[PDB]
């Protein structure tokens, strides 16, 4: 198991320049909680895409990136558990393997108006990208 | 007709793993994935894909096709005897295959294409479809299916054999197939009848129409169906393609047809919003109408907005394939290796269940075991009900991934350990 | 005849010395004898080697054909009729005798590599039938293993046993097969309520105990070979494995025609040190009705000595044929070794499934004996037996097996 | 009969450099007892290999050396009786004869973790090797 | 005299499974020529070990197996004459006698980098083993 990652604009683990770097070994669990209705009633709506390093640097996604998980409900604690095995019950396989890199980001505008804004968004403004270089 | 049919704990399935059927590759980069198994009249057909550093189906350089027999070894349990093992001549172009064991022989129905994304940007006239057939003595032979002389009940634009097995009825083969069509010709009374929270974006009629769309082609829809192939001893083929009933539609997904207990059972993997077991016996063939069960206890894990036990309509994609096998028609009993997890594909459990209650269950492994899909076939052996399941396992970390075969018996008495 | 527990039995034991040849070279070891008797005729086989008693390490292999003859002695005598050496002796891995239709038949496995069973396969080796009688010159025909059908994925095999059987036009020879995958179950072994070894579990212990001790990737499984033919023409060859009920590591066996039934014996070279034997119920799969013998065992060094019961990764044992005398009274005779770990003190033993009835030492002095074979038959309306013992009475000098003839006592306790 | 050899790391008969040499005549008995549960609870697990002089000197074994006897059970007094006759009930014959040499060693790590470690082990660390030159003196 | 055995990876007498078997009687000559510089200049470098059957199957040698003959020079035709007499001018005696087995192999990689490779090599890749039951 690993430390779950609360995915909100009010989370310190996202370094201002490097994002959130993780070095998970094979066979580890890792939760990615999208936040509940936060105390402050700031409805936080995101849409996460499994992406490649190049377009994660450019912070743009074409139609081919698959909507990994969407934080639709504000009240319900929607989540996304990860085990770094090869097989995943997700469309398009999403093989984790070993000695690879895995980047998770959101390009969305903070609210539901830009929920499906895929052009820019949080990927560069707040740099909320989870980068997982598995292995040493 | 003499086995445990009640709610009980600690069942004795007499579980044993079979390792000598599926080959073991010396190369660590090989992924053995997507196993299929169909048993009929004491003979079986096993299929799986081999790829290099990737476990994706069309991303496979070898596709193994195995034919074999059920044999008594005096062991008081059925044993798998591998008879023939061949590689597909067009393996590097295989998009999908479905096994059928007909008349004690193996038959493999495959779709071959230059484009692994052919289902998103092409049509079936641009692809080829083959039947590879063989037994214990004859060399395997592959014949091209004449899709030109095919009759269809609707304006389908594409199709692939997608499922865990097919069926032989007389001289006709009935293979599960997933079709692609680019116009909304469907109705959704069942989905539109749900009393769920209305999503702020779209209406329930829109939600239900769009949930049938391909997640990679907003203009295409994936509809399940069957293919009926009649022929005169591999001559003068007559091929028909019929779609599934519009009652309780679910997004196109690999299915199965099985001859069990004098009936024909259809299974459909739940890859959309209805995360509960889609299965039923076939009433009519045109349209392909399975009598859908009202099962309230069998589901499957998945990440995202539709995890295990999700019921409400939602534009979702993802899930796991988990065959079922009937044990008693009068008692409405079934067995299946399902995944005991809400979102992750892990912890396979042999589960004997009602339509309304789970009867008994047992984990396959004491340690956590990754399993993406399971298939199960049951049969009478020594006047007793026995079952064989195949799991696409990853017991070693990463590396050489390979499925596993397990054999077990339905408990004679309840609560024996 | 005597069917009760008694002491001082009168077997009227007599040794026969004129049958087995006497080699002039004192350094030569004559080892691994085999004997099969049928319808008053016998077939004797043994290996001859120089300063070594190993089977494949032999430069000569003797094949003898003979007849049972009455000499007016009120007891059977062995009459040696023909005696020839195998043309491929220096390449013989194993041979099994069968006396069919009053003639001798020898089924041998020949290979250039004495370790063929550890690193090769049966396509690389050859298998022959040598047959002859009292008048005809011996003829050797090659067995067409290419036209053989098998019930499983065997990678190698050798004729291994103390004798075979002739049924009509079919020969049934005991065989030890080789396979490179664990296709076996061990419900019988897994059922034992024994101390758990701290390293591995009982399912692992029982799986691994079927492996070859010299090739960790290989498994040795016993079975039979059925060879039917039209007067050495149009061979039909079938290879059937033994039942998975009460599996024991591959070992030399035997098939014998006795009392209207067919008896299979399997030497106990693993953890189950008690007598493995039984009459054949079905042929596919090869199912012998295993006996539940609690009194007959054999010596061996290591972790499985005499009377050892618990499953354990063991290898070793001695070959000790049995012969039934009366099936209804469940009586059997066998020359077993009365020692826990050493191969010595052979004793003719008439026994129950549950009790030893009576016994007699072969020699009053301590006698080294590595294996025994026994065959019984009706002679003068009485049950008589002939046994061959792989003896070493002259320690340091040459080794030569010994033949004994004896009668089942008519009355109990006569001396 | 001969004096049995208790096989434990606490046995003096194993000379620090020459091991334990024996000169038995043919027809002699000789037990090799692997020890019972010792007082101080130091569980001793070994696996003895009948070996050739070259690899007994190098203290390494390939797959062909036969596991002569293994000291599996810690409580049960496992043993190994030997008569120096020609015929022996062991797999691979093992004729003793006369005027020959017979070497017994173990490559095992002290505990069960390296029970089947065949590379080094006790053969060179403590030189627990039994060498048996049959003959008179 | 007997038919010499050319020792190169390009020799058919080495059966793909059985190696090369010879049944020589006592007092016969038998040369084992290690090859000259082949035409295409593929330098063939080997190191031959007189070995025992047990480690001949596993194709491994410890330090005690004696380097019977080494094929150092590529141009010079180095050779190895054998008479199956008892006495031989070789270190460690090498008594031939009769009715024995005698196995000769090389564990070497094709080139000089693995000349002294003793772990695997040609003994298992090409099964270039000479087995002599006299
Ligand atoms: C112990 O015994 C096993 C089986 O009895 C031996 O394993 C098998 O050995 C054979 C050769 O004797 C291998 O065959 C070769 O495999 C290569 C693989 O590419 C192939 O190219 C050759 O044409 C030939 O078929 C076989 O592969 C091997 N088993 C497996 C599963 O691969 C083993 O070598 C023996 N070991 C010892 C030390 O004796
Ligand atoms: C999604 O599916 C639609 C429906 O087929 C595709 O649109 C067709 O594309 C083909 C090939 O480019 C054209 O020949 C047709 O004229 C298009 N229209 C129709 C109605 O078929 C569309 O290209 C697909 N999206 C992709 C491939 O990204
Ligand atoms: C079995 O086959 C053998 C060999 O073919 C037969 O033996 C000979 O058959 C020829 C016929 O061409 C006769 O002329 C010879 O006299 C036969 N030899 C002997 C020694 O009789 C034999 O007849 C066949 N049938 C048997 C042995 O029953
Ligand atoms: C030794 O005990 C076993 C165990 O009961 C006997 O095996 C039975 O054999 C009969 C023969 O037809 C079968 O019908 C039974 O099914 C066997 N038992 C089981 C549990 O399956 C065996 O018969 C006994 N030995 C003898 C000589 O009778
Ligand atoms: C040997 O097995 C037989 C059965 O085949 C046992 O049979 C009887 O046991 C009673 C018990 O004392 C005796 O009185 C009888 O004489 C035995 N024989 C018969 C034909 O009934 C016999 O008990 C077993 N041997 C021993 C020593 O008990
Ligand atoms: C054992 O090895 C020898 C090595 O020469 C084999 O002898 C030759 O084998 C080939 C093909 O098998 C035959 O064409 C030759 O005729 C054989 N030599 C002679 C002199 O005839 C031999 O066959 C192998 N097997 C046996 C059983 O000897
Ligand atoms: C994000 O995009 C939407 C698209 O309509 C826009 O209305 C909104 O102002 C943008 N910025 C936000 C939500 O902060
Ligand atoms: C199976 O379902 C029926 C009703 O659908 C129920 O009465 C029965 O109790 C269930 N089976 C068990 C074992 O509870
Ligand atoms: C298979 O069996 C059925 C039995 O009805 C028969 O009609 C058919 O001709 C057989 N052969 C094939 C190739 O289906
Ligand atoms: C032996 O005799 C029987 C009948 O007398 C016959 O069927 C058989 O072919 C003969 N030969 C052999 C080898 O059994
Ligand atoms: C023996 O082998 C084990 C294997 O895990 C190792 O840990 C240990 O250090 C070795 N040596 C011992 C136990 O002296
Ligand atoms: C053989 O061994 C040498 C040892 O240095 C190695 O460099 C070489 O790659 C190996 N393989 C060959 C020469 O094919």
């Amino acid at each position: 198991n690993l430390e779950p990652v609360s995915w909100s604009s009010l989370n310190p683990k996202f370094l201002s320049g490097k994002g959130l770097v993780i070095y998970p070994k094979i066979g580890d669990k890792l939760d990615i909680i999208c936040p509940r209705a936060e105390a402050g009633r700031p409805y936080e709506y995101y849409k996460l895409y499994l992406v490649r390093p190049e377009q994660a640097a450019a912070c743009s996604t074409v139609l081919d990136p698959n909507v990994l998980v969407t934080c639709n409900r504000p009240e319900q604690e929607i989540r996304f558990t990860i085990k770094f095995q090869e097989f995943s019950p997700n469309y398009m396989g999403l093989e984790f393997k070993k000695h690879h890199d895995y980047y998770i980001t959101s390009t969305s505008n903070g609210s539901l108006e830009g929920l499906e804004n895929r052009e820019g968004g949080v990927c560069r403004t707040r740099t909320m990208k989870i980068i997982m270089k598995v292995g040493q | 007709k003499i086995f445990c049919k009640s709610v009980s704990k600690d069942p004795d399935f007499r579980l044993k793993q079979i390792d000598y059927v599926i080959p073991v590759q010396q190369d660590r980069s090989i992924c053995m994935n997507n196993p299929l198994l169909d048993i009929s009249d004491g003979f079986f057909t096993y299929i799986h894909y081999e790829g290099i550093n990737s476990c994706k189906k069309s991303d496979s350089f070898k596709v193994l096709l195995s034919h074999g027999e059920i044999v008594d070894r005096g062991d008081y349990r059925p044993s798998l005897y591998l008879l023939s093992s061949h590689y597909h001549p067009y393996s590097m172009q295989v998009i999908n295959c479905v096994p059928v064991t007909c008349n004690q022989s193996s038959f493999v129905f495959c779709h071959i294409s230059n484009n692994t994304k052919t289902l998103d940007n092409s049509d079936y006239s641009s692809d080829e479809y083959y039947i590879t057939y063989f037994n214990g003595i004859d060399r395997p032979k592959t014949k091209k299916i004449p899709i030109n002389n095919m009759t269809a009940d609707n304006r389908y634009i594409h199709f692939t054999f997608s499922g865990g097995g097919g069926v032989c009825l007389g001289e006709e083969f009935i293979i599960p197939v997933t079709t692609v069509i680019n116009t909304d010709v469907f109705t959704h009374d069942y989905c539109e009848s749900f009393n769920c929270s209305v999503q702020t974006g779209k209406s329930l009629k829109e939600i239900c129409s769009e949930s049938l769309r391909s997640p990679t082609n907003s203009s295409r829809y994936n509809l399940n169906g069957i293919m009926i192939i009649s022929q005169n001893n591999m001559t003068d083929f007559k091929i028909q393609l019929n779609g599934i009933t519009y009652n309780k539609l679910s997004f196109g997904s690999p299915g199965r047809l099985s001859k069990t207990l004098g009936q024909v059972l259809y299974y459909q993997s739940s890859m959309s919003w209805d995360t509960y077991l889609k299965a039923g016996f076939v009433e009519k063939w045109k349209p392909f109408t399975p009598n859908w069960m009202n099962n309230t206890v069998i589901s499957r894990p998945n990440q995202g907005n539709c995890p295990r036990y999700h019921k409400c309509p939602e534009i979702c994609y993802g899930g796991t394939y988990n065959d079922i096998a009937p044990l008693d028609l009068g008692k409405d009993m079934y067995v299946s290796v399902i995944l005991d997890s809400d979102q992750l594909a892990e912890n396979p459990e042999i589960t004997v269940f009602n339509s309304t209650t789970i009867l008994y269950k047992e984990r396959v492994s004491k340690d956590e075991l990754n399993t993406r899909s399971t298939t199960t076939s049951c049969f009478l052996f020594l006047d007793e009900p026995w079952c064989i399941s195949v799991l696409e396992t990853n017991r070693f970390n990463g590396k050489s991934i390979r499925p596993e075969i397990y054999s077990y018996k339905i408990p004679k008495y309840c609560g024996t350990k």
